[PDB]
């Protein structure tokens, strides 16, 4: 059959941890808010 | 609070909105990191029904890397976090056999291609897979987020569950194969940190992931320009001239390059020989000795005295035996350089010599060694003294200077160029490297131009490809003394090997000895970091 | 397996836009109207 | 009233105040001036 572009089964692996807690810990202390920060300030 | 500067009013305003819906309706932009909404080529995997059980087909480990967006990207930061799905589409016959088993190693564990591995929780997808399969490479991590530099990530191993099998296959000896190919979607939760300074380093160094050019066409040696032939597997390799670590640093006295050798030579009266003295030259890495002065001595001792060149009827093309000994030629391990001579016409006094210097140039053939006008000896403990060159050099008082360029040669015997310690320059130390368990180190070999045979060329070796020695050179780059930069050699067959750097420079491979079939236009990928304690991967017949 | 004269499963491109809106931007600075402009109009 | 010199707007910015809760959370910061609460020889 037909496959497009995300298509396809996901498979779940016992060493698996919370990508959402972990996530929130890396912008608690990065500080991460836009995607895009080049568009925030002035280059040379 | 305040921001620096002052926001005028201009009349050209950008004033309007509906530019920019006009823009998206006919783009149709929705998201504004695409790379996340779908899957893009990663690499591909050949399985094939002569691969046993236990063999890894796959192992990466999660990083920006692993993604062709992600990474182009990551180049504009210095911190990630997250994870990235591999997505697997296998594509084999209905009527084939096999199983093939996924698991996620934790950071600071290297796997070994054991079935032991799978004494471990592993799912498993079929040869006859119809849906694709996505795995998510979680990031376990024990910080906050990742530094451009870190590896010792999660690693998503893929190991051969149940040999792959096709019925309808002759029982003569043959194969078939099942193509995989692996693409990969950023997660979610993945994100790019802090920006980072463009132009700046990275502390801890970056990762070694392009020291080895994707195409063998572009593979010039750091000893010989001509372009990559063949490999070598030694017990042991070693080098020193234009041979780089990955602290940069370098035992030798040439650049990553290969330039003229400009070079200041002085004959003197009565001199029934022709070797020279080198007394000066202009550009130089080591203070003295000319920057790509050759890595190689003569073979052994000889009397100074004026030849040509002479091979007994031992080198005729058609004899798979070669004695040394009808090898007459003095001037034998010498490297051939087209030259162009100049002289320095001394003061208004006596110009006897306008007439050695109105004389054509002639192409001088270099070499290192101990000069005692009567004999010449072999030394490979360069200085700025044992420089010598050898030609029709005057036999007058004189001064002169010279610009030359290798191109050859004078052919000495069967073996390779620099193929023994013993005939290899070097100042200081000369770095080496030995077989270490399962693992041998290599020399990537290349043509040279010889003496006076016809267009003939002999073999010569070379502890690196020109561009690693580069890369090492003018980088930062980094990676554990006890690992190696890894790469997958893919030849235009189904062959490969995977060859992997060591912190000193040299090359090592996970056999003792590399085919010659190598079809060889070659293609060579990096795959990632590994302790070197792990025998280098490979799949050749 | 038969096909017929317009049969086939369609599959969605992920690089594709809205039709309806660059549909109107045509209509909208060519005018277009009817099909067969032909039968609204006597020619020489 | 006036503070000398003006704030400008540095784009790394500290912004986070989490990173001082998981601090906080790992130390067991309680006080400030801790030599408060114990005797020292």
């Amino acid at each position: 059959e037909i496959v497009t572009e995300e298509q396809g089964t996901v498979v779940q692996q016992q060493p698996a941890p919370a990508p959402t807690a972990l996530a929130t810990l890396a912008t608690a202390s990065t500080g991460k808010s836009v995607e895009q920060e080049w568009m925030t300030f002035f280059s040379y | 609070t305040e921001e620096q500067g002052t926001v005028v009013q201009q009349q050209p305003a950008p004033a309007p909105t509906a530019l920019a819906t006009l823009a998206t309706a006919s783009t149709g932009k929705s998201v504004e990191q695409e790379w996340m909404t779908f899957f893009s080529y990663h690499t591909s995997i050949n399985w094939s029904t002569v691969e046993s059980q236990g063999k890894i087909l796959y192992s990466q480990a999660l990083n920006p890397s692993i993604n062709p967006y992600l990474d182009h990207i990551a180049k504009l930061y210095s911190t990630w976090s997250g994870g990235i799905d591999v997505r697997f589409t296998v594509s084999g016959s209905g009527v084939f056999g096999g199983k093939l088993a996924a698991l996620l190693v934790p950071p600071g564990v290297e796997p070994i291609e054991s079935v032991s591995m799978l004494q471990y929780p592993h799912v498993l997808f079929d040869a006859r897979q119809t849906e694709p399969v996505i795995f998510t490479i979680p990031d376990i991590r024990k910080t906050l987020f990742h530094s451009m530099d870190e590896t010792d990530t999660t690693k998503l191993v893929i190991m051969v569950y149940n040999e792959l099998i096709n019925p309808y296959e002759n029982g003569v000896e043959n194969k078939t194969t099942c193509s995989i190919t692996v693409e990969t979607r950023p997660s979610a939760d993945f994100t790019f940190a802090l920006l980072k300074p463009p132009g700046s380093l990275i502390k801890h160094g970056s990762i070694p992931s392009d020291l080895i050019p994707r195409n063998s066409a572009h593979w010039m040696g750091n000893r010989w320009w001509s372009t990559i032939s063949g490999f070598s597997v030694q017990p042991r390799v070693f080098q020193s001239n234009r041979h780089f670590d990955f602290d940069s640093t370098t035992t030798g006295w040439s650049t990553p390059y290969y330039v003229p050798i400009e070079i200041k030579i002085q004959g003197k009266v009565g001199s029934n020989n022709k070797w020279f003295h080198v007394i000066d030259t202009d550009k130089a890495l080591v203070p003295g000795i000319p920057d790509g002065w050759p890595d190689t001595t003569i073979p052994d001792e000889t009397k100074a005295t004026n030849g040509n060149f002479s091979y007994g009827e031992s080198y005729r093309a058609g004899s798979t035996t070669i004695k040394p000994n009808e090898n007459s030629t003095h001037f034998k391990g010498t490297y051939i350089c087209g030259t162009l001579s100049t002289v320095e016409i001394p003061e208004n006094d006596e110009q006897q010599i306008k007439t050695e210097a109105e004389k054509k140039s002639q192409t001088m053939y270099v070499v290192t060694a101990d000069f005692k006008d009567t004999i010449v000896k072999p030394q490979h403990k360069i200085s700025p003294q044992k420089l010598v060159v050898y030609f029709d050099g005057p036999e007058k008082d004189l001064t002169m200077s010279a610009t030359l360029s290798p191109l050859g040669y004078t052919l000495v015997d069967e073996q390779p160029v620099g193929s023994v310690s013993s005939r290899v320059v070097r100042i200081a130390t000369l770095p080496e490297a030995f077989t270490q368990g399962g693992n041998y180190p290599i020399f990537y070999v290349n043509k040279i131009k010889v003496g006076y045979f016809d267009r003939a060329t002999t073999n010569c070796y070379n502890s690196q490809i020109l561009m690693t020695s580069q890369r090492l050179a003018e980088g930062n780059y980094n990676l554990p003394p006890d690992s190696l930069a890894v790469y997958r050699i893919t030849d235009s067959s189904s062959q490969w090997f995977d060859i992997g750097i060591n912190h000193d420079g040299f090359s090592y491979v996970g056999l003792s000895d590399l085919p010659n079939d190598l079809s060889f236009p070659l293609t060579s990928t990096f795959m990632g970091v590994q302790l070197a304690r792990v025998k280098l991967a490979s799949k050749v017949k």
